[PDB]
RNA sequence: AGCGGCGAGCGAACGGGGAGCAGCCCAGAGCCUGAAUCAGUGUGUGUGUUAGUGGAAGCGUCUGGAAAGGCGCGCGAUACAGGGUGACAGCCCCGUACACAAAAAUGCACAUGCUGUGAGCUCGAUGAGUAGGGCGGGACACGUGGUAUCCUGUCUGAAUAUGGGGGGACCAUCCUCCAAGGCUAAAUACUCCUGACUGACCGAUAGUGAACCAGUACCGUGAGGGAAAGGCGAAAAGAACCCCGGCGAGGGGAGUGAAAAAGAACCUGAAACCGUGUACGUACAAGCAGUGGGAGCACAGAGCAAUCUGUGUGACUGCGUACCUUUUGUAUAAUGGGUCAGCGACUUAUAUUCUGUAGCAAGGUUAACCGAAUAGGGGAGCCGAAGGGAAACCGAGUCUUAA
């Protein structure tokens, strides 16, 4: 183990392409750009979504829907998250303290994802039917 | 710098669970009396983007 | 794991995960290379065609003279012209994940133990800040090119080692992977060993 | 890290010009012309390793024809006669014998004639 | 999120983590008084700045023009940073670590004088052609849009604390703030200029345009434009004297020097290009000038000899229309190149996706910042473990539909 006996892993360090350096390299002359046209030029190419002038897909289809501000302040909680809070009571504040939901979340819902194996009291959150069954079976209770 | 979303594409495509995109069908904005109810009914649900167009959509929506 | 002290003829108990793990050469290579990249200053520049001193006058008219067309006296094709892709100052540092840095250190220390390059002592000090005293002590312990890690940086030891170019003296919190590999031997005090164990968990 | 090209460029040009020795005018003096002359010489040599086999077989056949007609038989009948006699000597050797051992060549002609009769 | 011929593009805030942190005065009278606070001017104490002082330790022998190099034996180091000396020096020299130094001027921080300033309590007062409006513009991420808010060229015009502004058209309710007077350090931006130090920066066509008497020579009426050009040697010891020559240029000797094809047109001394000498070929012979075959001649070795081999040349002979580019297709009479040498074109930053590889793994990882720290801290955040629906919402389902 010396500064001149350390080697990188096999395959970790592929050499970069070097265009325009001779016939034998396989990228001489035109450097893979082919012959002429807009795409062979320096700075050449068409913008994203351009289709040659035909009405592009993102404009021949129609817009739809609206964006809901209330969705941005609502979160979902997994069953595996319940044991991560501090104290055995799960509410908005304890989830925020445990970094499970963001600081500006105002509404949260517990869903059946993962498992709960400890008794917990859920206060002030919505709980799905499956999650409520799992929590009560694990021995906890849900308070509105 | 950060890549900029094509905002117009963001208004028309939404990413689905396996990574495709759903969109609203064309031809249901106006000139509706002369179209059959069957045709319009089949235009009402959202559809998925085709394979040949997925590349253009993905290019427009780097943060989708 | 048991490390045998040299000056006290006793045994010291250390963590197997720290001092007895396998050598991960690819991981160590990445961390050593990133250290060397972190040492780079990256201070340089050349001038592009926009920054070479001169005027923007077209050297001669587009057509009729029988010369190749010219647009700028600063063209990189020209003698005295700009550098086509002129350099700018660069920051060459790499990110190393915390866990990869620690893993590399553990691998390096374990390899030192396996190669018998790690020497553990109860104490290492000199009476006065004199280079000659440290030279004599190292000669007595048959050490020439050595990194010495102490629990507390002894001022006398540091001063005595300054002018010996094969010899370095550090506290446990100042170890680095390149030094651990680069010095022929590594001497650690028992307190330094405990501190390194705690630091690497 | 700026790289000056002179030492390597000089070595490459010198390699080509060394391959161009003996050529006429700029072909042995001037890199641009010498390079083209070295390439063309290589192309001709590739072609003429194949041509050499043809030209020597053609020479051997001509000499065998002459020697066979000295002995009263054409080349084509001589070859057919040797083949009918199960004689597998090749044309290089038959031409060598035709020049250096005329008595042995006459013996071969007699073998061919006997096979043909 | 929004804005947007809803095109190209433009692009917040709320809220969170950090650096830094500091609050005050007038619109006024009485009491109490000269009380904090700054600003200025002296005076002292420290601490820098502007000259400086000391600063360790090596000899013998070999090679060599010269030793610092080789070899052998010593010595200093809080000094092995760096530079120089006839080749590479810790110990020859200048320095370096370290320890000291100021008659005089001056920066800063304290302390202490003098001058101005006012401190505290009570009772009051609380910025009008202003806010708001109509018209035209502009600024707000926000293009007049359903458009709050800000500014005002033009025309107007309140309430004034029992009052007024804002909470994105607008109204009610509630909450929150108090315009139309003003001052205010720090965290932030930059470098003409000065000192020190550093570089996987350049090394004379590079690096400044400028390594050199360069913003010069030169060009232009002028604004302005704007070069080329570095190296004898360790030391000038820079060649006394003689000879040819016009009391020349130039050269030959002599001498110096390690070297003079280091002699100032000076280190090395490439290539194009131009000569002298030698070997072979060449004056009956038709073309990309080579290539395959091949005689003779010259040369160097070897062999007792016969002769063989390496090198140079190449009579005669088969085959044979350069290169690049561009093209359906070029010997093309299509393009480009007089030749050489030097330079001359897929990069850099950030974002994003895929592959490889490494770490950790239902988790992974930190940013700014702190820290003397390539450590350590910092989990603000970001991605992932759940989706469906325009959405409310529901959730391993969901949407559709009366089903
Ligand atoms: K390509
Ligand atoms: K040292
Ligand atoms: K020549
Ligand atoms: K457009
Ligand atoms: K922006
Ligand atoms: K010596
Ligand atoms: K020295
Ligand atoms: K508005
Ligand atoms: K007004
Ligand atoms: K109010
Ligand atoms: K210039
Ligand atoms: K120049
Ligand atoms: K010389
Ligand atoms: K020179
Ligand atoms: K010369
Ligand atoms: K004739
Ligand atoms: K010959
Ligand atoms: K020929
Ligand atoms: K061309
Ligand atoms: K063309
Ligand atoms: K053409
Ligand atoms: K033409
Ligand atoms: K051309
Ligand atoms: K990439
Ligand atoms: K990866
Ligand atoms: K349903
Ligand atoms: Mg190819
Ligand atoms: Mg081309
Ligand atoms: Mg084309
Ligand atoms: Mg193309
Ligand atoms: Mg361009
Ligand atoms: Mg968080
Ligand atoms: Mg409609
Ligand atoms: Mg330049
Ligand atoms: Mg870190
Ligand atoms: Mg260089
Ligand atoms: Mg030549
Ligand atoms: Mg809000
Ligand atoms: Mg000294
Ligand atoms: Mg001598
Ligand atoms: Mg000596
Ligand atoms: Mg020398
Ligand atoms: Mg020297
Ligand atoms: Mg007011
Ligand atoms: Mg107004
Ligand atoms: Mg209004
Ligand atoms: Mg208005
Ligand atoms: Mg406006
Ligand atoms: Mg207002
Ligand atoms: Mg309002
Ligand atoms: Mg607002
Ligand atoms: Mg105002
Ligand atoms: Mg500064
Ligand atoms: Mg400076
Ligand atoms: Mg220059
Ligand atoms: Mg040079
Ligand atoms: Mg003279
Ligand atoms: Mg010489
Ligand atoms: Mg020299
Ligand atoms: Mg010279
Ligand atoms: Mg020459
Ligand atoms: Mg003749
Ligand atoms: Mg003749
Ligand atoms: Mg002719
Ligand atoms: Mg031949
Ligand atoms: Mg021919
Ligand atoms: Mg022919
Ligand atoms: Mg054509
Ligand atoms: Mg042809
Ligand atoms: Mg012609
Ligand atoms: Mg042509
Ligand atoms: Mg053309
Ligand atoms: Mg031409
Ligand atoms: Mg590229
Ligand atoms: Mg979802």
């Amino acid at each position: 183990m010396r500064l001149n006996t350390l080697s990188p892993a096999e395959g970790s360090k592929k050499a970069g392409k070097r265009l325009g350096r001779g016939i034998g390299s396989g990228l001489g002359k035109t450097g893979g750009r082919g012959h002429k046209g807009q795409k062979s030029r320096s700075g050449g190419g068409v913008r994203r979504g351009f289709e040659g002038g035909q009405m592009p897909l993102y404009r021949r289809l129609p817009k739809f829907g609206f964006t809901s501000r209330k969705a941005a302040i609502t979160a979902e909680i997994r069953l595996s998250d319940l044991a991560k809070v501090e104290g055995g009571v799960v509410d908005l504040n304890t989830l925020k303290a445990a970094n499970i939901i963001g600081i500006q979340i105002e509404f949260a819902k517990v869903i059946l994802a993962g498992e709960v194996t400890t008794p917990v009291t859920v206060r002030g959150l919505r709980v799905t039917k499956g999650a409520r069954a799992a929590i009560e079976a694990a021995g906890g209770k849900i308070e509105e | 710098p950060k890549i900029k979303t094509v905002r117009g594409a963001a208004k028309r495509f939404k990413k689905t669970g396996k990574g495709g995109f759903k969109h609203k069908h064309a031809n249901l904005r106006h000139i509706l009396t002369k179209k059959a109810t069957k045709r319009k009914r089949h235009l009402r649900p959202k559809a998925m983007v085709s394979k040949g167009d997925l590349g253009l959509v993905i290019a427009c929506l780097p943060y989708a | 794991m048991e490390l045998v002290l040299k000056d006290a003829q006793s045994a010291l108990t250390v963590s197997e995960t720290t001092f007895g793990r396998d050598f991960n050469e690819a991981l160590v290579h990445q961390v050593v290379v990133a250290y060397a990249a972190g040492a780079r200053q990256g201070t340089r520049a050349q001038k592009t065609r926009a920054e070479v001193t001169g005027s923007g006058k077209k050297p001669w008219r587009q057509k009729g003279t029988g010369r190749a067309r010219s647009g700028s006296i600063k063209s990189p094709i020209w003698r005295s012209g700009g550098v086509t892709f002129a350099a700018r100052p660069q920051d060459h540092s790499q990110k190393v994940n915390k866990k990869m840095y620690r893993g590399a250190l553990k691998s390096i220390l374990s390899e030192l133990v396996r190669q018998d390059r790690l020497i553990v002592v109860e104490k290492f000090s000199v009476e006065a800040p004199k280079t000659k005293l440290l030279a004599q002590k190292l000669k007595d312990m048959a050490l020439e090119d050595v990194l010495i890690i102490t629990g507390e940086l002894d001022e006398n030891l540091f001063l005595a080692a300054r002018n010996l170019h094969k010899v370095d003296v550090r506290d446990a919190t100042g170890i680095d992977p390149v030094s651990l590999i680069a010095f022929d031997k590594v001497v650690m005090t028992a307190d330094a060993v405990k501190q390194v164990e705690e630091m690497l968990a | 890290a700026r790289v000056k090209r002179g030492v390597i460029a000089r070595a490459r040009h010198k390699k080509i010009l060394k391959q161009a020795k003996g050529y006429y005018g700029a072909r042995s003096r001037v890199y641009r012309v010498a390079f083209q002359a070295v390439i063309k010489a290589g192309q001709y040599a590739y072609r003429d390793r194949r041509q050499r086999k043809r030209q020597f077989r053609q020479l051997w056949i001509a000499r065998i024809n002459a020697a066979a007609r000295q002995n009263g038989i054409s080349y084509s009948k001589f070859i057919n006669g040797l083949k009918k006699a199960s004689v597998e000597i090749d044309r290089k050797i038959l031409a060598d014998i035709a020049v250096f051992d005329k008595v042995a060549f006459t013996a071969l002609v007699e073998k061919a004639k006997a096979a043909l009769a």
